[PDB]
This record gives C-alpha cells, structure tokens and sequence, in this order.
C-alpha cells in the first residue's frame, strides 16, 4: 500500500559546549514525518524517506491517538558537509518504543536559526536504521522464562556488529549477553532467539532476583549505535498463614506472611462475631528467605469478646489482584 | 521508583534484663529520604533518642540508626515507629529479644 | 579483607527555593570519614572519624571548594531533568552521585565507579572498563552520546585509577588500627519453639568487624539453602556488626543440623550445633 505517519516532536538545541556540560537541556522545536508501509508561530519539518521495514511500528501508530496512546518524540543531533539525527518514540501504555537515525545528502540550503539542512520548504532526510522493543516495562514472575523483545531494521549497506545486552540496576550493572559478529557471550544463561527487520530479543529463563532490573539491547553497527531498554520487574507473590501461639494467657494473634519479593506489603485486620476492618496491628523486623525474598510477622493481641470472633489477617501486594486471607478463630 | 524502609529492632548486645545494652533501630534502603522515624515504648515516642546519623548507600537508598541507652524489662513493649512517603500509615516494628 | 572508598553526593530539590540541599558524604569501607552539608550554619566540609583529623586547615578548604562548586552543578542539573520530562515544580525530587574505587585484599584497583541517580533510578553510569557508559533510561542516551563523542571517559578514569586509589592507602595506613581491625565473631545458636513437632534453631553472630560475613546451616555436613531464613547484616552500634541465620527442623534432629560461620577474622571457619543445657 503506502501512507505518511506525523508526530509533534521537539529538538535540541546545537550548542555543544552546555550539553557537555549538564545532564540534559529545556530547549524546543517541532514535527516529523515519513513516508510508510501500512498493509502565527511555525514548527520545522522533517521529511524521511522509508528503505527499511520499521516493524510493526506502523499500524502500531495509525491507531495511537485513537487508542487513546500518548506519543512522545525527540530528535537530536547524533554529534556536537552532511549531517545525521537520531530521533526516539514513546507509546506510553501500548509500548512500542524505538530508536531512528537518518541522514542528508549536503552540499542545498540552510537555516540561520539552527544549523539544520533545508529544501523547498523542510529538511529533507531518509532513515537508515532503527531499534524498537515492543516491550518497554515488563512482569514476570520468579523463575519465569522472560523474553525481552527487541527488533532492529538496518538498510542494506550497513554491517552489524555488536548485540551487547547489559543490566544496570541499583548500584550496579553487569554484562547479560554479547554477540560479537559471530559468536555468542552469554553471562547469564541466556539465549539470543536483506535489509529488512530482524530480531534481538534475548531470552531469560528460570529468573532469580539476580536478573532484576533494567536491560539495555544495544545494537552497534558499522556507523552507529542505538540502545533500546526493556525494564524486567520480577513478581513473588507471598503466602500468608495465621495462627495463634502463647499459651492463652497474653493471646497473641499472629500471622505469618512470607516469600514475596518486592518489600511492599499491605497488612489489613478483619475481627467479627458481619463487622469489618480493625487496628492496633503490629509487625516484626525484616527477615528474608535465602533467594531474596522477604518475611515478616503482623502480631495483633486478640480480644475474643465473651465468646469468640474470627480474625481475618489478609495482605495485598503488587502481584495480587487480590489480597490474599487467613482465617481463624478464638475463644475466652 | 519509590521504596520502602527495611527495618529492624533489635538489642546491642543480647538482651538481659538488668545492667547494660542499647535498643537499635536499623532503618535501611529506603528511597526518596524524606522520613519520620521514633522509638516507642508501650506505643510512647521515647523522649531519649541518642543518635539518629543519616547515611546512603550505593543502591541509591538512604539508611539511619535510632538507639538509646537500654536495659530491658518484661512489662514494656518496646518498638519502632516509621512513617515514609512510601508508607500511607506509620509502620510500628516490634522488638525481639532473640531476633 | 578487601576495602572501599566512595563519595556519595546527593541534590534534593525543594519546592519554592531556588537552592536545592546538597550533601557530600565520604566512605572508606562503608564508614563515613568527612561530610559536607549546604544546610548546616556554614556548609564547609568536616571530619567525621577520629583518624581523620590528621588533615589540616587546607584540606577542608580544598575539598569545601569542590562541595561549593558542586552544589551548582546539581541545582541545574536537577532544573535540566525537571525540565526534560516536564514535571511539576511543586514536587520534591532527587539527584545523585556516587564515585570512587574498590580495591581488593591484594591492593589492586578492581572497579572505579562514576554514575547517576535520578530518583532513585540509575540514569547514567561508567562500566567498570572505565571507557564506556550504560544510560539506563533514554534521556541519558543523548547525554551517552555527548561523554562519549567528546571521551570525557579517560578524565574520571585517570582520576579513579590515581588519586581515588592514592588516597584510599593514604587513609588506611593513617586510619589502620580502626579500619585494618578485624573482629572475630562471637557466635551461638538458640533454640526455639514454632509448633507442635517442630522448632527454630537461629545462629547467632555477633560483634564482628568487618561486616562481610556468611551463614551458612548444614545437615549431615550438607549445607542446605531452601527454607533458610536469613536478615541483612546489621550494625551493633558500637562499631561492630550482627547477622543471624534461622531454620526449622523437626523436633529431635537438631543435632544433625550444623551453623557455618565464614569471616575475615576467624583463623578457621566456625562450626556450631545446637547445644541444650549444659
């Protein structure tokens, strides 16, 4: 078939030294556009030509703003006579995330406002590369096998290098995978799975802790590189058991809740004789299983009214859709 | 983005009714560092709290240390008592002689 | 037993003010050794261990200077970032750093370290090969591309393969009785009831120095893993550390279950059993 797709990007502004010298910078700009594959004040115009199959970025984007998808956009310099921009896209809650690169042929005017290569109204340029995970924010449970997807299209003329996979989280951060040119490099039980889209979505089985966090499919080429990231937030609902303990006399109420990883944890009371909700709870120091996840102890002192109530210790905790009970009973 | 305190309640030394130790609460890895931290004893905020030293550790949380001069007795009920952004009620850890 | 050093620097902005609390903290081995505070009566950098002191008038200036300069640099950094992701000025947010070196039990450099936090997220880091940067979140990938391109790599890496590590001696053979120390750990195993048939035998390590310690349980001399219940290291207050390990044996066999002590200060790895009476 054949279509144009347009997004209300931004643009930073060329003084290098400042970039070099803070983390980022607040300066605006304007739209771009390009020729697809389906199947008062003034804004600049970016006009890059399809060689390539960006995927399924497509359709993924023809019903965006119709799916109710917030888009952001942002193109940059790939630098501080030609001259190359790189742009990123962000789908919000759909997801698709990605990485262009494009480049002019330069001999042919500019503009004096920004150092930017104009024709017959717009900066004519065509893209040669992209990167696009469909999987930005990802949740699996422990010991899952996860696949972080990752795509990349490369126009014909251009030779891959490098798949490094890398995690940072936390303090620290560590090599996952690395494919060379033709080899493999995994560091972490990890399998990896003319011209046209292909794929790097590294492949993670039986997660530990360990594997938690955020991982950087960064794609080297012959001319450039373009990261996309996949974060991996690993899910360990707990178990929860109640049961009183102590002899009857100080009848203390206490409830185990334990193997769940991440530390938030909601602890609700319930009391009855159909009454609800009830307080004074109380936890205990924060002890954790050996693979990392966490116990803890909710010890509220029963009451049995004068002849007996049921005690409803339930928890909820980011996995539940649900928060998970314990019921038992008591006596004068 | 946000994270929740690691929190334990413990005794310096090991717990003896009698003579000398200190009562320990060991708040850790909790992210961002704005925070309301008291010692309780029978759910009173303990009016000596010696030392509360802020410090931060290399995963980006922050950790500090709520103690005070401690000699253990069986009628109270010593524990600690944290409110955090992460935390819509203060969080009230109970401590353990032998834990 | 290996040693550390890190400085651990942190901008936190504040709705209404134009200047953002900045504090530079300094660590050898995890123990504080100076720190600067922008809301302290007059913010200068100050000692904070005892050996430490050592250092004269010029020092503290010097390193005052440097806080000084710093705290700018984080004010518009945290504007920068307040900016990108068009976020509201009636928050509180965070910025921080963290650089330094590790060294090993050998002296050798293992790892410089030079990254960013912004809310709590690792934004922008240096690998260890101190050549290249990992950018976890995409802002950073335009900043990669600057400190790359312009390879600012070799000034931090020159500097943490150098003075980080010039200085990290300096201190330990200034600061070696306090932080060369060790402690061996003092350890026992209580015996405790969970229900009917069953109990918790917990092992016990206490005052030991430094922190890095295992505990290990083994049965029939077989260091299980599975349903072992463990707590983060803790500090004693006093200078030393604490660390328990717990699991649930059936009533009976306790003497078949072992407690493992491993520490920098023991001459052997300890061995414990659960000992009644006596």
């Amino acid at each position: 078939p054949g279509v144009d797709v347009v997004l209300d990007c931004f643009l930073v502004k060329d003084g290098a030294h400042r970039g070099a010298l803070a983390s980022s910078e607040d300066r605006a700009r304007a739209s771009l556009v390009l020729k697809q594959v389906p199947v008062d004040d003034p804004p600049i115009i970016f006009e890059a030509s399809v060689d390539l199959v960006q995927i399924p970025q497509a359709e993924a984007l023809l019903h965006a703003d119709a799916s109710g998808k917030e888009v952001t956009c942002e193109i940059s310099r790939y630098f501080l006579t030609a001259a190359w921009f790189m742009a990123n896209v962000q789908v919000s809650g759909g997801g698709p995330s990605i990485s262009l690169v494009m480049k002019t042929p330069r001999v042919l005017w500019h503009p004096t406002l920004n150092l930017p290569l104009s024709p017959q109204g717009t900066v004519r340029t065509a893209v040669e590369f992209q990167v696009m995970t469909q999987t930005q924010s990802l949740s699996f449970l422990l010991g899952s096998s996860a696949s972080l997807d990752c795509g990349f299209s490369m126009a014909p003329g251009l030779d891959l290098i490098s798949v490094e996979w890398r995690l940072q989280h936390k303090g620290r951060g560590q090599l996952v995978y690395s494919w060379t040119a033709g080899q493999g490099q995994a560091v972490r039980k990890g399998a990896t799975l003319l011209g046209m889209a292909r794929d790097a979505s590294l492949t993670l089985p039986g997660l530990t802790i360990q594997d938690e966090g955020t991982y950087i499919c960064q794609i080297t080429t012959s001319l450039y590189r373009a990261q996309q990231i996949i974060q991996l937030n690993i899910q360990a609902s707990p178990k929860v058991r109640l049961s009183l303990a102590n002899e009857a006399l100080l009848p203390t109420l206490i409830c185990d809740i334990a193997g769940y990883y991440p530390l938030d944890v909601v602890v609700t009371w319930t009391r009855e004789e159909s009454p609800a909700q009830v307080s004074g709870a109380s936890f205990s120091s924060l002890r954790q299983s050996v693979a990392g996840t966490y116990s803890i102890s909710s010890s509220l002192t029963a009451e049995p009214g004068s002849a007996g109530a049921t005690y409803t210790c339930q928890v909820t905790h980011i996995s539940l859709e649900e928060p998970l009970g314990a019921s038992t009973q008591v006596v004068p | 983005i946000q994270r929740t305190p690691k929190i334990q309640v413990y005794s310096r030394h090991p717990a003896e009714n009698g003579k000398s130790n200190f009562l320990n609460c060991y708040v850790s890895g909790f992210h961002p560092s704005d925070i309301e931290v008291d010692l309780l004893k029978n759910g009173e905020r303990i009016e000596k709290v010696e030392h509360s030293d802020l410090s931060f550790s290399k995963d980006w949380s922050f950790y500090l240390l709520y103690y005070t001069e401690f000699t253990p007795t069986e009628k109270d009920e010593y524990a600690c008592r944290v409110n955090h952004v992460t935390l819509s009620q203060p969080k009230i850890v109970k401590w353990d002689r032998d834990m | 037993g290996p040693h550390s050093m890190r400085y651990f620097e942190t901008a936190v902005s504040r709705p209404g003010l134009e200047e953002p609390r900045y504090i530079s903290v300094g660590y050898v081995d995890n123990k504080e050794f100076v720190r600067f505070d922008s809301d302290a009566e007059n913010p200068r950098y100050e000692p904070r261990a005892p050996w430490m002191e050592q250092e004269g008038p010029e020092y503290w200036e010097r390193e005052t200077q440097k806080a000084k300069g710093q705290e700018q640099w984080f004010r518009v950094s945290l504007r920068n970032l307040l900016g990108y992701y068009n976020q509201s000025a009636g928050g509180s947010h965070t910025l921080q750093q963290m650089s330094g070196c590790d060294l090993g039990s050998d002296w050798r450099l293992l790892r410089g370290y030079l990254q960013f936090a912004y809310e709590g997220r690792d934004y922008i880091a240096l690998n260890e090969d101190l050549k290249t940067w990992t950018a976890a979140d995409m802002a950073a990938q335009i900043t990669r591309r600057k400190w790359e391109q312009s390879g600012a790599a070799e000034h931090y890496k020159a500097y943490l393969e150098g003075e980080c590590v010039e200085w990290l001696h300096r201190y330990l053979k200034n600061g070696n009785a306090t932080l060369l120390r060790t402690d061996s750990p003092k350890a026992h195993v209580t015996h405790h009831p969970r229900s009917k048939g069953e109990v918790t035998l917990r092992c016990w390590a206490l005052g030991f120095y430094p922190a890095d310690i295992t505990l290990t349980w083994q049965l029939n001399g077989e260091e299980l893993t599975q349903d072992m219940e463990l707590v983060e290291t803790r500090p004693a207050g006093d200078g030393t550390f604490q660390k328990w390990a717990s699991v649930v044996v059936p009533l009976g066999k306790e003497q078949n279950y072992t407690c493992r002590v491993y520490h920098e200060g023991l001459p052997e790895p300890l061995t414990l059993r659960w000992e009644p009476s006596s």
